[PDB]
RNA sequence: GAGAGGA
């Protein structure tokens, strides 16, 4: 649904970086690898926690029953 | 940038899928149905007459679906999700035109509804047709939903594509087991379907039938069909081959052994043994002519004075039979894909609607005659009341036949069951793969390894890896990506086109020269003979490519029997291929640029003759190049891309061309049952059983297929940091080692949603069902059973329920056949608590209350849960170990899953190792790598990326043992692998019984799990117990712990008595009490109910 | 292979039919039967080319390059007529061979 | 074997049908099973 | 009842 708060393998708190990551792809468009590295994600577990993530809750929120 | 053809020709598939989606068989078939077959059946049964009142007739001028008269707008349909929630049926009204006369001879018109036809999702009639991300959102519909399935009774039912043998085609099978060959044709008309076998018995060709008596000789039927010369027979069945004439000379003398024959005499002889009955008196010769006119071959109706076409058809059947006789291996395989047709939902619904419409017309005519039978004052006003009375019948029958899957027909006397299946909702790929599925016509095919084999002729037509493993392993198949099912294009214009193309007609060629040159067969029936077959084939193909005829008309050349076949009927499986001229292709590297720009949407590619559709048969005449670099100056077709030989499901596998084939098949089987995201509206949905993933993750090693089927937008799995290493011993045979402290952080976390429906039916006695509840104990407060019920008797949303814990307190009248309300609450009977997250209350069409309560249960990856690896490496969670008791690398990464290394050397899943390396390299490089069939990210580039970051070139890091803190003496394969959690969870499979419900009949424990029942110790288990020689254990298991009954057997007449009373001797002196299984007592009573007396004779156990 | 043999057979049929047309210039009783595409595209000439190539035209410029029907024989075929249901069925004679024409590309 | 009674050829022709106990052919939910209907028709 | 995993 949303980004996991903690990266399963290590434990790093990767929940907060997600939004920042998106900015690094929208404004000042970097590559995904450089954007991930600039956020401090050195171990590839934290890298695959953010890179290989689907923001499904954005699609789910289109069907809110209290519009 | 310069376009490269060898790497940009693959972009045609996105265009093909945009213009012709994956679910296009159902959609196109249903659209063609509602656009053509409705009016075809209407004009067929356009008139109803009567014996009396000749000036009274009803004329169906026009028919429409969802279109009241002009209207200018499709009528308002209930949205599909509203139908799904309310348990209604998604349908649109059918409005027909009316022409009813009057005693004053005035013709008047009307437009009245005649029924409600269910509408296939995303068809030309559905509201979802051309809806874009806003209309779908407002209608609670998932944009990524496939469609093509009906919503009947609030259930998603899909009409599976049915495969069958090609109708109106000759199929000859040589049964060498006896020396018998045959030439049967299942000619299938819109009214008749019958097999005209041409067997070979006593070296003598016959012609059996379901309407004639027995084994009519072929010479007689050929004389009756017009070819009476008795020498033209030898020139039509043997030509000029000496080795064929002697074979066929045996049965040529049976037209003179009984007696010499003429055409009339042969017709009389064939009609004498006709078993067909006549409802009106007809002469034997008159009936016999009928037996040749229509009865023999329903496919060909000779409504003229010349039967040369039918005679030559029978002659060609006999020629094929004689060819098989002279030398076997010249027969045609039935399992050949080109010999099979696919019938979609459109044709089946056409048949069902035609049957229902004819029944409705018969009933309406009978009612009209009954009402008008009165001699006087036979009013015509309101003559359209019985039509609205019976309009319920047609829609009820249609909905019931679609829902139950039993298609009962009477015109053909055809009964097919299981046509419609409930749409599977486990993952997204499961729901997409249930669509575009094909079911074999064979029931079981017990030992026949023919239809269950993988025929090479299906290359590109069917998924060569996806097949229910198990008892349908070969029977059920799935369509590939590049595959288009044909439809009936034309039949009459092509005859004229052939005649223009230079083939002499069938009534202008002598039998002598009929086998001296190729004869062109149009859709199975001989049309004529044409010299220079190659020129004719080339010109016809050029005409087809330039757009003169339909793209689906397939012409090919057969040389073993000199023929130029032309096939036009629908159901043939076709795939696109790039046309290559002499030496070079036709894409020319500039049409790819235009395609990428936005023009030439794969339709101008057909119009410009760059690509064309080849079916299975036309591929026989073609030479197809796998890649552009292999084009020798003789090939006539080129593959758009070789990775389209796999279906939607098989596109999940990364690097499928490196694995062993059974691994790919197992992955195709178990990818449907992988829990994960299902739809965008998965939270606005109340289904029977939904499995959801809390944190689904896009796969690291993608595939070019999964981008097209949107599997990266609704994935079912997570990228687990796998360390392939023998660890902890709890991972011996396929068992895994899940990592605690990652499950805690959320990994494999899942959710199970289950619906419970309740209908508050109104009985005929004006009595309803009251959901009143919420009892209160002392000092207020609810009782424990009602502690989570709420004031209104429907469980509070968000609360928690356990064993007991009524959440629907439904009461029902005791006088249903109001004060006396017997309480029949709905009780949550589960082993673990679950929460109420949705309670929907509504009514159906008949205005009866309907309450659906959805219970959610959050599940944690307990020990014993099944995880797959997207390569067929299914396994169970052997042990869950803490984080510190795990290997760690220099950076402190601990693996989430520790897969045993022994899964690889005997299953050869090198594709999995390449997936691990590609995923690690891509995540280090911050990109998603591609594992696609015949291509994908090369290993060398991934290893270069891996060594650039400071890791080993082979992906094998050097770890530290987590319990001793020292180096592991071997480098450990370490990296991200996309692991998917499957639905087979131990929480739903644990089941134990001590005592409980027993069967009413035999007093034995029940069978299922919803009923607390025991485990069956059957014949094999009791034989195993016998092998050990354990007698007391056998007695205890099969009598004491299963069913023990203390019966009273009479010592004189061995019949069981009750309460120490023999009931036959009436003495009670010889009664002896002993314990036997209740099943044995039931058997004895059932034998005594027959005329069998199992008289038990007793002897003393003791006394030596 | 097939194309070369077809071309050789077509050339042989072209020269054979040219010889047949020259030979049957005498008109005692002999005929010849032509097969044409229907719809009557609208005559022309059976223009013979160099090296024994034969083609036909119509009022519209269209070169129907198709020559040589079946060489079928051992089927005695003769042509008759009908005259207003009166004394009729006048034997117009037999035919030598058959020609089939076909539009080309 | 004619030594005992019922050892006669005429005992193999239906003259009396033993109607089985209702336990053998119970009624479900009424909805009688097949045997009750068949013997009712008999 | 019959549709389909499953081992
Ligand atoms: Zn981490
Ligand atoms: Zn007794």
């Amino acid at each position: 649904m949303i980004v996991p708060v903690r990266c399963f393998s290590c434990g790093k708190v990767v929940g907060d970086k997600w939004e920042s990551y998106l900015n690094l792809l929208q404004e000042d468009e970097l590559d995904e690898g450089t954007a991930l590295s600039r956020l401090g994600l050195k171990r590839y577990c934290c890298r695959r926690m953010i890179l290989t993530h689907v923001d499904l809750i954005e699609k789910f929120l289109r069907y809110n029953p209290l519009e | 940038d310069e376009i490269n053809t060898a790497q940009d020709k693959w972009h045609l598939l996105p265009a093909f899928l945009k213009v012709k989606g994956l679910v296009k068989q159902h959609l196109d078939s249903f659209n063609y149905f509602v656009d053509t077959d409705l009016k075809k059946i209407i004009k067929a049964n356009q008139l109803i007459l009567s014996d009396v009142d000749p000036e009274f007739y009803l004329k169906y001028v026009d028919i429409r679906v969802g279109k009241k008269s002009s209207s200018s707008t499709k009528d308002y349909l209930t949205p599909p999700h509203e139908c799904r929630l309310r348990d209604m049926t998604y349908s649109a009204p059918i409005y027909v035109d009316i022409e009813y006369t009057r005693g004053r001879n005035i013709i008047m018109h009307k437009d009245v509804e005649i029924g409600r036809m269910p509408i296939m999702l995303r068809s030309n009639k559905c509201i979802l047709y051309d809806a874009d991300e806003s209309k779908m959102a407002k209608l609670n519909e998932c944009p990524l939903d496939p469609g093509g399935y009906f919503i009947v009774n609030g259930t998603e039912k899909v009409i599976l594509v049915q495969e069958q043998l090609s109708k109106n085609r000759i199929i000859v099978e040589a049964d060498e087991k006896k020396g018998i060959v045959q030439a049967s044709v299942t000619s299938s008309t819109h009214e008749r379907k019958s097999k005209t076998y041409v067997i070979t018995k006593n070296g003598k060709i016959y012609l059996k039938h379901n309407s004639i008596a027995e084994e009519i000789p072929i010479a007689i039927v050929l004389k009756a069909c017009g070819i009476l010369s008795d020498l033209e027979i030898m020139q039509l069945v043997c030509g000029n081959d000496s080795s064929y004439q002697d074979i066929f000379a045996v049965n040529l003398e049976e037209s003179s052994k009984l007696d010499i024959y003429t055409q009339q005499q042969a017709l009389e002889y064939i009609g004498a043994k006709v078993k067909t009955m006549r409802r009106q008196k007809l002469t034997i010769l008159q009936e016999g002519i009928e037996a040749i006119a229509t009865t023999v071959i329903a496919h060909l109706t000779v409504e003229a004075l010349d039967f040369r076409e039918k005679a030559l058809y029978i002659a060609m059947m006999t020629r094929r039979v004689v060819m098989a006789m002279y030398n076997p291996k010249m027969i045609d395989d039935r399992d050949y894909v080109g010999n099979k047709r696919l019938e979609l939902a459109g044709q089946l619904i056409s048949l069902l609607f035609e049957d229902l419409f004819k029944k409705f017309n018969n009933d309406f005519k009978l009612s009209i005659d009954k009402v008008l039978k009165k001699p006087n004052r036979a009013m015509e006003y309101d003559a359209l009341l019985s039509i609205n009375v019976h309009s319920n019948n047609i829609t009820s029958g249609l909905n019931r036949a679609i829902s139950t899957g039993n298609w009962s027909l009477k015109r053909f006397k055809m009964e097919r069951a299981g046509v419609t299946h409930v749409l599977s909702r486990l993952s997204y790929i499961s729901a997409l793969g249930m669509m575009t599925r094909i079911s074999s016509q064979f029931e079981k095919s017990r030992k026949v390894s023919g239809p269950r084999a993988l025929q090479p002729s299906q290359f590109g037509m069917l998924c060569t890896a996806d097949t229910p493993e198990g008892e349908a392993c070969g029977l059920v198949k799935n369509l590939a990506l590049m595959t288009h099912i044909t439809t009936d294009d034309e039949e009459e214009p092509i005859k004229k086109l052939c005649y223009v193309l230079g083939v002499e007609d069938i009534t202008l060629i002598d039998s002598a020269s009929l086998h001296l040159n190729y004869g062109v067969y149009l859709n199975g029936t001989l049309i004529g003979s044409i010299r220079f077959p190659t020129k004719f084939v080339t010109q016809f193909r050029h005409l087809r490519r330039t757009g003169k005829v339909s793209e689906f008309i397939s012409i090919y050349s057969n040389s073993h029997q000199m023929a130029v076949h032309i096939a036009t009927d629908g159901g043939r499986i076709c795939r696109p291929l790039i046309i290559v001229s002499d030496g070079q292709s036709r894409v020319k590297d500039i049409h790819l640029r235009k395609l990428l720009d936005g023009e030439l949407d794969f339709d101008d590619f057909l119009k410009l003759g760059l690509v064309e559709y080849l079916d299975v048969n036309e591929e026989n005449d073609s030479y197809i190049a796998l890649y552009e670099k292999d084009i020798v100056p003789s090939m006539t077709h080129l593959e758009i891309e070789p990775f389209t030989i796999l279906g939607a499901v098989a596109g999940l596998i990364p690097y499928p061309h490196h694995n062993q084939s059974p691994r790919n098949t197992y992955q195709c089987a178990m990818g449907k049952q992988a829990i994960g995201a299902i739809a965008y509206n998965q939270f606005k949905r109340i289904d029977t059983l939904l499995y959801l993933m809390t944190y689904p993750q896009q796969p690291m090693v993608k595939t070019k297929t999964i981008e097209l089927i949107d599997y990266d937008k609704l994935p079912a799995g997570q990228n687990a940091t796998v360390a392939v290493m023998s660890y902890s011993g709890y991972d011996i045979e396929d068992a895994l080692v899940l990592n605690k402290s990652s499950i805690d952080r959320g990994f494999g976390r899942c959710e199970t949603r289950r619906k419970t429906t309740t209908v508050l039916k109104r009985y005929a006695n004006h009595t309803q069902d009251i959901i009143g509840g919420m009892r209160v104990d002392e000092n207020g407060d609810p009782i424990w059973q009602h502690q989570s019920l709420g004031p209104d008797g429907l469980g509070e949303v968000g609360m928690k329920v356990q064993s007991g814990q009524i959440y629907i307190n439904k009461s029902v009248p005791t006088n249903s056949a109001q004060t006396q309300y017997r309480e029949a609450p709905v009780i949550y009977r589960g082993p673990e608590p679950s929460h109420i997250d949705q309670v929907m209350m509504s009514v159906s069409d008949n205005d009866q209350a309907l309450i659906k309560v959805l219970l959610r249960q959050n599940r944690r990856p307990e020990l014993g849960d099944k995880f797959s690896s997207r390569h067929g490496q299914k396994g169970v969670c052997g042990i869950i170990v803490k984080q510190e008791d795990m290997p760690f690398n220099d950076q402190g990464i601990v693996p989430d899953i520790i897969m045993n290394p022994h899964g690889f050397p005997s299953r050869m899943t090198v594709g999995k190792m390449i997936e691990l390396i590609s995923g690690k390299a891509g995540v280090l490089n911050g990109t998603l790598e591609y594992g696609t069939c015949f291509g994908g990210s090369k290993l060398e580039d991934m290893s270069k990326i891996l060594v650039d970051q400071g890791f080993n070139y082979s992906g094998k890091d050097m770890l530290y043992s987590g319990i001793t803190g020292e180096c592991l003496q071997a480098y450990i394969f370490f990296g991200p692998i996309y692991y998917q959690k499957l639905k087979h969870m131990v929480l739903d499979k644990m089941h134990a019984r001590a005592r409980g419900p027993r069967a009413v009949l035999t007093r034995q424990p029940t069978e299922g799990r919803s009923r607390d029942g025991g485990l069956r110790l059957g014949e094999m288990e009791r034989d195993c117990v016998i092998a050990y020689g354990a007698s007391q254990l056998l007695l205890e298991r099969l009598m004491i712990s299963s069913d023990a009954f203390e019966v009273d057997v009479c010592d004189k007449c061995g019949l069981m008595g009750y309460s120490g009373w023999c009931t036959t001797c009436k003495s009670a002196e010889n009664i002896i009490k002993m314990t036997i299984p209740y099943a044995a007592k039931l058997l004895f009573q059932e034998l005594l109910s027959m005329n069998i007396a199992p008289r038990l004779r007793l002897e003393d156990i003791f006394q030596q | 292979k097939e194309a070369a043999a077809e071309l050789e057979l077509l050339n042989a049929d072209h020269q054979h039919i040219l010889r047949k047309l020259k030979k049957m210039n005498n008109k005692p009783e002999r005929f010849m039967v032509f097969q044409l595409p229907t719809r009557l595209p609208a005559v022309g000439s059976i223009r013979v080319h160099k090296s024994g190539k034969l083609s036909v035209k119509i009022g519209n410029v269209v070169m129907d390059i198709g020559k040589g029907a079946e060489t079928t024989f051992l089927q005695d075929v003769i042509a008759l007529s009908i005259a207003d249901d009166a004394s009729s069925a006048e034997l117009l004679g037999r035919v030598d061979g058959k020609i089939v024409v076909t539009p080309q590309i | 074997d004619a030594t005992v009674p019922s050892g006669r050829p005429e005992t193999y022709i239906w003259r009396y049908l033993p109607a089985p106990p209702v336990c053998i052919r119970p009624s479900v939910m009424s909805n009688e099973d097949d045997l009750t209907v068949k013997l009712t028709e008999i």
